[PDB]
């Protein structure tokens, strides 16, 4: 999101920008260490929504949300 | 002739049990604006709220400071951090945050917004690091 | 006439399959998930262990 144009720009059209300007907004991929809200319905407890640090699984054949079995008590 | 998409008529049954005179002046009917309030700041020695920031207040301060550093970025911090969240957290921890906490104690009918103004740079910080 | 079936009530062709098909029940269904805001696609989250 370029501030000078006040509009969103595709990354494939910005091949000539070299760097980024101050005030620009970059929509980057989710990386390991990012925080995420984990929720299981029905949301009945105060812990039914919790924030976990993201561990990105680079195996392309994994499509599941993996979690420690001891974290399941928060969400039942 | 057969219609399947019925609408399921909806019924409410429990009735509620809530418990000169001229046409109308320009005062009783109207004046939806609500009279302006004056800010009655309680003196520092008369304050009764906690001198420790709540986790809600500290979190809101950090979020506001980090969002402001997103568009701004002129910082009084010594060490350089690469994220506005870390910068705001260190500003709160280093007692350099440029924000204030107003706790609205009461809004009086006469039109006074009685508030307590607290300085986060002289307050207890409950956050982790 | 009495023999004619053109004006027969077609609601009577559907014979009653239950006893009290005309009594009105005002209470809510004890098995309906109506006050539970759960998506229909995650209904197996309610499956018994």
């Amino acid at each position: 999101y370029k501030q000078i144009t006040q509009s969103v720009h595709d990354i494939e059209g910005l091949k000539q920008d070299f760097r980024l300007e101050v005030g620009d907004i970059l929509y980057r991929d989710v990386v390991t260490g990012d925080v995420a809200f984990f929720n299981r319905q029905p949301s009945l407890e105060r812990s039914s929504i919790g924030v976990h640090r993201i561990v990105v699984l680079e195996n392309p054949k994994i499509s599941t949300f993996q979690m420690n079995v001891s974290a399941c008590a928060w969400y039942n | 002739l057969i219609m399947d998409d019925l609408v399921e008529e909806y019924v409410e049954t429990e009735e509620e049990n809530l418990v000169e005179i001229v046409e109308s002046p320009s005062i009783c009917e109207g004046f939806v604006q609500a009279s302006s309030q004056t800010l009655v700041i309680i003196p520092d020695n008369e304050r009764i709220t906690s001198n420790v920031l709540t986790t809600f207040e500290a979190t809101r301060l950090v979020a506001v400071r980090a969002q402001q550093l997103a568009i701004n970025g002129s910082t009084m911090l010594k060490k350089k951090y690469s994220s506005p969240i870390d910068i705001a957290k260190q500003e709160l921890f280093n007692r350099k945050i440029p924000l204030l906490v107003m706790r609205c104690i009461k809004v009086t009918p006469e039109g006074q917004k009685i508030v307590e103004i607290w300085n986060p740079r002289e307050m207890g910080i409950p956050l982790l690091d | 006439s009495g023999e004619d079936s053109s004006m027969d009530d077609i609601s009577a062709y559907s014979s009653p399959g239950l006893f009290g098909e005309d009594i009105i029940d005002r209470l809510d269904d004890p098995f309906s998930i109506e006050d539970v805001d759960i998506s229909l696609d995650v209904l197996d989250n309610l499956a018994p262990q």
